[PDB]
């Protein structure tokens, strides 16, 4: 839905590097891998923390919100 | 994990490993049986109900 | 008068009256509150078919049908036998009205809680003395209405004579009468305030189903409920029909909003003549500053200036 | 009395009892009793 | 310790399937009765047995 | 934890010198005079109280008494020191008039430092098994010793732990210490009011034939002090007839 804050297995927070992951993806065209490790996500349970992460939250946020201040 | 049980890791259940939301609803209705047979959303007080 | 036949359930300890009680339904007993003593154990919580003794009394009765491995000469034989009953006579006429009023209602697609009404205005209404000589369909008729008006989604006369073809004053006749029955009923068992639900006016409930048959948006309805809801402050058009109330004040407000409906669209649409409803309006053009709703000329979205003159 | 909200036009209205369950604004049927005023408590884990 | 084993490690895609056990445990010492039978009533939700 | 084991009567005025006498023979102890100014505290009725404890079991709101002696020179009204302190002064003890006064236990519960030693008693209602023969009640106490501070009366404490004040009642009686711990008392009552003292035992003593056992759980220790109470019983038929009183008279609970 949104990044998670820690990556399951270990520990290592991953859930700030998903703005800069998207950034290396798109505006420095990067492949995926060369991303996560220039991100520092050497262990592969913390690259497929992000790597595989489906971010549907800006699919939720396309709706309108119900209460509306 | 015999005989297909599994050992899934505690700390990755607290850092959030295959947790879900759960939604229940429950509908209800008031209907009219009758002319004074009708059923009405309130919140009702032991001394009259 | 007759045998009690009543448990009084109260703690034998305790000696409390009235005694404070739980029923535990997950554990299958009823406590005394007081001292936890268990008063009586193996507490009870489909199979059979649901009857309301309210709408067709307590009647039980079950009908003959095909089976797996059915002749049909033994059904054809079975079936005359419910038929050839004298003793539920009364019944059998009683369901048959209640088949009418359902079918009537289903062909104007009314709800369930008009069908509801009108067979309960029907059963209280029925095998009165001073209704006997009306016609049948005058009372399927008045009972619909009475039913519309129970349950607040009321029609009007042309409404229901367009579904029956039924002479207006004997329907005005039978409504009259059918009223004083139920008033009488009412009188007699549970009585039921009417807050305003068998006013004979009711325009405000006119304004939208009218609106939805013109096309009319949702704003154009609220200020037309407005415009009817102030029309019977002024004396002079709160003696007129509810029906023209209502079209005359939707009729100015679609003037306001600038709805390209015209008068005579209006009319084909609700059945008013089109002279009447050019008089409403012009009768009507006078209290243009009471009429239409504040807020909207406050906000800008409708002016004064736009209803044309006399 | 109490606090609704229309379902899309997202307007807030005040309902008593004798009140028709209804949108005031837009004519929509469809109505949602408002989020507590009062503070929720969670647990973070 | 090292294990004397070396194990097959890796991720595996898994799926969370919506029998819980907080959905199926169910216990009844005494409860509500059929109105038929009076015998213990079916289901976890009715506290039967 | 203790359990009184208990049988409750009473005698008028004029056979009390005849009871006296007759227990004097049946124990061969002398009675014993005594008092015990009883003050009774329930829970405060602006504090919005709940049901249940800490525990997630529903308890009753239950008044709570502090109990603890008088000296007999504030019982004796300067014309009575001459006779000493016996059995024989409770027949001058007949109407309401007691020297000790509203005003004067007001000035006792508000210690006008340190406080004299209490009593705080707790008694619920006595068991519902209708299978004893004796009036068993359970009775929870502790010995209140000392206090201290600039908000050391007892009153002040009882509120600190939520009670307020709601009655209280003077008893004057003798006892006998018979055979295997069985204690007798014969007691007058006074409630102590603003408005006058009030002889609730009117014109009579009351009874109260009571064994304190520390576990009721021994079951034998409890049939064995219920057959005494039940040979006090038999020794006792004749003259004055032992019953058990009602649980709803010795239930202290605060009714809504
Ligand atoms: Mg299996
Ligand atoms: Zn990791
Ligand atoms: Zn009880
Ligand atoms: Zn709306």
């Amino acid at each position: 839905m949104i990044v998670p804050v820690r990556c399951f297995s270990c520990g290592k927070v991953v859930g700030d590097k998903w703005e800069s992951y998207l950034n290396l993806l798109q505006e420095d065209e990067l492949d995926e891998g060369t991303a996560l490790s220039r991100l520092g996500l050497k262990r592969y349970c913390c690259r497929r923390m992000i790597l595989t992460h489906v971010d549907l939250i800006e699919k939720f946020l396309r709706y309108n919100p119900l209460e509306k201040r | 994990n015999q005989e297909d049980s599994m050992i899934m890791n505690q700390s990755s259940i607290d850092r959030g490993l295959f947790r879900s939301l759960f939604f229940r609803s429950y509908m209800d209705q008031e209907k009219k049986y009758g002319m004074s047979i009708t059923e009405t959303f309130e919140k009702p007080q032991r001394t009259n109900t | 008068r007759g045998p009690n036949l009543n448990i009084v359930l109260t703690c034998p300890e305790c000696k409390v009256y009235p005694p404070k009680i739980v029923e535990r339904f997950s554990e299958g007993d009823v406590v005394c509150a007081l001292c936890g003593l268990v008063l009586s154990d193996k507490l009870v919580d489909r199979v059979g078919e649901a009857s309301n003794p309210l709408l067709d009394g307590n009647n039980l009765s079950t009908r003959i049908g095909k089976g797996e491995t059915t002749d049909m000469r033994f059904t054809k034989e079975l079936n005359k036998a419910q038929g050839k009953n004298v003793m539920d006579k009364k019944d059998n006429e009683v369901q048959a009205a209640f088949a009418k009023i359902t079918m009537l209602c289903d062909a104007a697609e009314l709800p369930k809680i008009v069908k509801d009404c009108a067979k309960e205005a029907y059963k209280l209404c029925h095998d009165e003395k001073t209704l006997k000589g009306k016609s049948m369909e005058s009372i399927m008729a008045a009972s619909i209405l009475i039913g519309c008006r129970r349950a607040e989604v009321a029609r009007t006369f042309k409404e229901i004579q367009s579904l029956i073809h039924v002479k207006t004053k004997e329907f005005g006749k039978t409504l009259n009468i059918m009223k004083n029955i139920l008033r009488g009923k009412s009188e007699d068992g549970f009585l039921k305030i009417d807050t305003d639900n068998m006013s004979g006016a009711q325009n405000l409930t006119y304004i939208p189903r009218f609106c939805s048959h013109l096309g009319l948006p949702m704003q154009v309805t609220t200020s037309a409920e407005y415009t009817a809801k102030k029309c019977k402050e002024i004396k002079e058009i709160a003696g007129k029909s509810p029906i023209t109330i209502a079209v005359v004040s939707i009729y100015l407000n679609i003037l306001l909003f600038q709805i390209p409906i015209t008068a005579a669209k209006v009319g084909q649409t609700l059945q008013v003549t089109e002279g009447t409803i050019k008089s409403g309006y012009k009768i009507l053009y006078e209290h243009r500053d009471k009429l239409v709703d504040p807020q909207l000329i406050a906000n800008g979205v409708v002016s004064l200036d736009n209803l044309p003159g006399v | 009395t109490l606090k609704y909200i229309c379902a899309e036009c997202s307007s807030k209205l005040s309902l008593s009892r004798t009140d028709a369950v209804r949108c005031k604004d837009c004519g929509h049927r469809i109505l949602l009793k408002a989020r507590t005023k009062r503070l929720v408590q969670f647990e973070a884990r | 310790k090292k294990l004397m084993a070396q194990i097959f490690f890796g991720p595996t895609y898994y799926q969370r399937l919506r029998h819980m056990v907080d959905d199926k445990i169910h216990a009844r010492a005494r409860g509500p009765m059929q109105v038929l039978t009076r015998q213990p009533v079916e289901g976890r939700s009715r506290d039967g047995g | 934890m203790v359990q009184q084991l208990s049988l409750f009567g009473s005698i008028g005025d004029d056979g009390y010198d005849l009871l006296i006498s007759t227990l004097t023979t049946i124990s061969g102890n002398p009675p014993l005079l005594y008092n015990s100014l009883c003050t009774v505290w329930k829970p405060n009725p602006s504090y919005d109280v709940e049901n249940v404890n800490s525990r997630n079991q529903l308890v009753e709101p239950n008044r709570i008494k502090l109990s603890k002696e008088v000296p007999f020179s504030y019982l004796i009204d300067e014309t009575m020191m001459d006779k000493p302190l016996n059995f024989r002064i409770l027949k001058s003890f007949t109407n309401d008039k007691i020297p000790l006064n509203y005003a004067m236990t007001r000035n006792i519960l508000h210690n006008t430092e340190s406080c004299s030693p209490w009593s705080l008693q707790i008694s619920d209602i006595p068991a519902a098994g209708n299978n004893r023969s004796v009036s068993m009640q359970t009775i929870a106490e502790t010995i209140i010793l000392s206090s201290a501070g600039k908000n050391s009366s007892v009153s002040s404490l009882m509120n600190g732990l939520g009670y307020v004040f709601e009655f209280q009642y003077l008893t004057i009686g003798v006892k006998f210490f018979m055979k295997h711990g069985l204690i007798l008392e014969l007691q007058k009552i006074w409630q102590i009011e603003e408005a006058g003292n009030s002889q609730i035992t009117s014109g009579g003593f009351l009874l109260k034939a009571y064994i304190n056992v520390s576990r009721g759980t021994d079951i034998d220790r409890i049939n064995y002090t219920e057959t005494a109470l039940m040979n006090l019983k038999k020794e006792l038929q004749g003259y004055i007839e032992l019953s058990v009183p009602d649980r709803q008279s010795m239930d202290s609970r605060v009714a809504h």
